[PDB]
């Protein structure tokens, strides 16, 4: 059971990561409320 | 994770 | 490949054909067409 | 520690529920991946 | 038990079935009882309001121009000292009982003509059912308007307000039953109920459980709280017009195109 | 020792400026002379959200439940979910943490389950548009309130997302000595498994007092229903005079009960925002707390809040003293030079207050 | 009855304190008069009609920022008493204490 377990962290610690990554090499190199609209209609 | 709620109420 | 566009307008029930003289008719060639007694009697 | 390979799956009744969800979408379009005559 | 029809108002006798009194009438469409059960009050199709009493056997009141339409539909208070009726020159009209006459007291006018006007037991709400699908809610002893019902395909024939005024029934020529909550105006339940437009609907007095006849010629008696039909009742042979429950909710009776009367005892 | 407190009476702003302070604080005879004496539900509720956002707080409640120990320890903040007892909306528990939020470890990213709106606590837009602006002001760039579900009383369902992306080492020191001038008005009007024709009719009420103003009105029309209107049918308005120019905020927000009219309502929101605006110098009454304790928290150095006499209440005073208690600041109040008005200025020293969770 | 020194006095309770001049926070919403008497009050608008309608360098603009707060700081201070200075600053360096 705990090796299901570690893996399923370890690959969110890992997307995470690189998640983090793409993003410092995005940088390096509006409105906000706007899905509320969407939720009224159901 | 450090502390926490003591509750002691009957 | 005519053929299989005319039976998907006649299929489907929201569509009205305008002639040349600019009248409303039907699929099938038929003119397309509440009242309170109607509804209460 | 960490292990050296994949885990063998354990077949729970979401697991189930999910690919019987699979399968009855596939029927309900006729979506099926089986062999016809040439 | 009185029935309308066009021409005639027949008065009967629930345990011999047997006609006492005839009176002739218009084109009645909605009758009445008042307190007491020795008169009777009918809205004709003319606009005619008219009423009878029984001991005298003849016509005391006419009031020729009620309305400027047809009155579909007429409604009387708990007290008995008021009565609204709906027209379908689209306007709401307010009467008083005065010593036996009708004074016209108010008018209330409405966008759309008037199928259906009901008065709480409570006498706290006025039902007002019109052509353009809706069902508007008053405050009566205001007349605020307080909601607006919406939801129905097509107009709205029929209305009934509970016992405690909490649940409101519509019935509309879409063949649907919704079951308003009158706190908020939401609908609890929306039934499929008929396979016809479903002519009336009822609140068994003291229960939230529902009677309704369609023009597919079945009552159909419902729960009011689990949504579910309790009894599908076929007799009649066409359309069922009218039905009416009584006080202690012990019968039921229902009329129907093919001139029969039908008496639903609870057994 | 611990600094004594007194009652039920200002239970979160307490605990609040405590865990700002980190000064240990003794909370005694709560509710005693009750039938039911102690804490309620939702207090101890909003003691475990404490918890989940602070790390090495001592929190002691008594065996009888009428005083609380709080010790308190450093925010870290973190991603969580609270569900809200029905006794209280989301709003009592997310106002409380607007204090907190910009100076954690980590990110506030807390969702909050149950009631969004009742009749006495801060509903989804007094917060989106009336106290969340005014953080902005002093400083807190980035925070948003997410609206997932709407759960109106009394079965609820809703279901809010507070998220503060900025960390901030302090706010900034407050110099408002003028009276703002209202550029628009705007709000929302909302309904939840309800029919459309009630916001129409709150707005049509709402238009109707304001229509003499010469400003433009434009209230949204915010019509919830399907699966994410919650279990309950409500409706209610918030109302929001805005003043483009430097960004502050003043509102109103009243809900719907069983058996009321929406144009009542409507008109009734409608007056209150104007009687709140008479009341008011530079923020509201409702949002005035907040304002203070920001000023508090300052560097070593004077802000200035113009507050109208309306504003000094019973509320007003209990807020300075209890800050004087915890921080030992004392707020000076002086008059406006002006005779058109009575307004006083608010000057407050901040403390040097700085945000120590944060790595570097 | 200057409020200033009213609000700092324990012993007189807060309603006290608002009366010789002239409830808890847990209620988010404040006090307002009642629906009627605010509908007769705001018949009409009048009342709030008056409320609605370079350095070279980046390092001086900052360095103006900071001198320009110090400036608030002198000025708020000098127009206190020096009773009431001490209360809120406290004992300024230079001091002997």
């Amino acid at each position: 059971f705990e090796a299901r377990q570690r893996i399923e962290e370890k690959n969110k610690e890992s997307s995470d990561y690189h998640a983090k990554m793409a993003h410092i090499v995005n940088t390096i190199n509006k409105n906000k409320y706007e899905r509320e609209r969407k939720l009224r209609g159901g | 994770k450090r502390g926490g709620v003591i509750d002691k109420r009957f | 490949k005519r053929n299989d566009v005319v039976d998907t307008l006649s299929k489907a029930k929201n569509i009205t054909v305008i002639n040349q003289k600019g009248e409303k008719k039907d699929v099938s060639g038929k003119t397309k067409k509440p009242d309170s007694t109607n509804i209460k009697l | 520690f960490d292990r050296t390979a994949k885990p063998v799956p354990v077949i729970t009744s979401e697991v189930t529920e999910s690919l019987e969800d699979m399968i009855r979408r596939r029927i309900q379009d006729s979506n099926f991946d089986d062999l016809q005559r040439r | 038990l009185a029935t309308a029809s066009n021409g005639s108002l027949k008065i009967w006798n629930i345990k011999t079935h047997k006609c006492i009194r005839t009176f002739e009438c218009g084109y009645a469409l909605t009758c009445k009882f008042l307190p007491g059960g020795l008169l009777v009050i009918l809205g004709t199709r003319n606009g005619e309001l008219q009423l009878f009493d029984l001991a005298s056997s003849s016509l005391l009141d006419t009031i020729e121009d009620a309305h400027d339409a047809a009155i579909w539909s007429l409604d009387l208070t708990s007290d008995g000292k008021r009565l609204v009726t709906g027209s379908a020159d689209k306007t709401v009209k307010f009467w008083d009982f005065k010593v036996l006459k009708l004074h016209h007291d108010t008018t209330l006018e409405l966008t759309d003509d008037i199928l259906c006007v009901r008065v709480s037991p409570d006498d706290r709400y006025l039902a007002i059912s019109l052509l353009d699908n809706t069902v508007k809610v008053f405050f009566l002893d205001s007349m605020k308007f307080y909601l607006s019902l919406y939801g129905h395909k097509l107009p709205v024939l029929s209305i009934d307000i509970s016992f405690d005024s909490k649940m409101i029934i519509t019935s509309s020529a879409d063949k649907n039953i919704k079951i308003w909550g009158l706190d908020f105006g939401d609908c609890h339940k929306s039934l499929f109920a008929h396979q016809d437009s479903i002519m009336n609907v009822k609140f068994l007095p003291q229960s939230h459980n529902f009677f309704s006849c369609s023009k597919d010629a079945v009552v159909k008696y419902w729960d009011g709280e689990k949504f579910e039909c309790i009894q599908k009742l076929y007799a009649h042979q066409s359309e069922v017009w009218a039905l009416a429950v009584a006080t202690d909710g012990g019968f039921v009776v229902s009329s129907s195109h093919d001139h029969s009367i039908r008496i639903w005892e609870e057994t | 020792k611990y600094t004594t407190f007194q009652g039920s009476q200002n239970f979160r702003l307490r605990i609040v400026l405590a865990t700002l302070s980190g000064k240990p604080i003794k909370i005694e005879k709560i509710r005693s002379g009750d039938l039911n004496p102690g804490l309620k539900d939702y207090e101890v509720s909003f003691l475990r959200l404490i918890e989940s956002v602070t790390n090495g707080s001592v929190i002691e409640i008594s065996y009888t439940g009428t005083t609380v120990i709080y010790r308190p320890g450093i925010i870290v903040g973190g991603a969580s979910t609270h569900i809200c007892p029905s006794s209280k909306p989301v709003g009592y528990f997310v106002e409380p943490m607007l204090y907190l939020a910009p100076f954690s470890k980590k990110k506030f990213s807390i969702l909050f389950k149950g009631i969004t709106a009742s009749h006495n606590d801060a509903g989804i837009e007094a917060i989106k548009w009336g106290l969340m602006p005014v953080m902005e002001k002093f400083g807190v760039r980035e925070c948003a309130l997410h609206t997932l579900k709407r759960g109106s009383p009394p079965l609820g369902g809703g279901e809010v997302h507070l998220v503060v992306d900025s960390l901030i080492a302090q706010p900034i020191t407050m110099h408002e000595i003028d009276r703002p001038i209202i550029s628009s008005i705007t709000g929302v009007a909302y309904s939840t498994r309800v029919s459309p024709s009630l916001v129409n009719r709150m707005i049509d009420g709402a238009k109707k007092v304001l229509k003499n103003l010469q400003c433009e009105v434009n209230i949204t029309a915010d019509v919830w229903r399907g699966e994410n209107s919650g279990k309950s049918p409500g409706w209610g308005i918030t109302l929001v005079a805005q003043s483009k120019q430097k960004g502050w905020s003043y509102f109103a927000e009243d809900i719907g009960d069983a058996g009321s009219i929406p144009e009542e309502l409507g008109e009734k929101v409608a007056c209150q925002l104007l009687e709140e605006i008479s009341k008011s110098a530079a923020v509201g009454r409702n949002q005035l707390p907040l304002a203070i304790v920001y000023m508090v928290i300052g560097k070593e150095d004077i802000g200035r809040l113009r507050i109208n006499k309306e504003q000094i209440d019973e509320r007003f005073i209990i807020l300075l003293r209890d800050i004087k208690k915890i921080f030992n600041t004392e707020v000076f109040l002086k008059p406006v030079d002006e005779a058109d008005n009575e307004d006083m200025i608010a000057t407050i020293k901040g403390i040097g207050f700085t945000n120590t969770s944060k790595k570097i | 009855w200057n409020i200033g020194k009213l609000i700092y006095m324990d012993n007189i309770s807060p309603e006290e304190c608002i009366r010789r001049w002239r409830v808890d926070l847990e209620k988010f919403v404040p006090y307002f008069d009642t629906f009627e008497k605010l509908a007769k009050k705001w018949k009409s608008v009048d009342a709030i009609k008056e409320r609605f309608l370079e350095y070279d360098t980046w390092y001086e603009l900052q360095k103006a920022k900071i001198s320009k707060q110090l400036e608030i700081n002198n000025i708020e201070y000098q127009e206190m008493t020096p009773e009431q200075r001490q209360r809120i600053e406290g004992f300024k360096a230079g001091s002997y204490v």
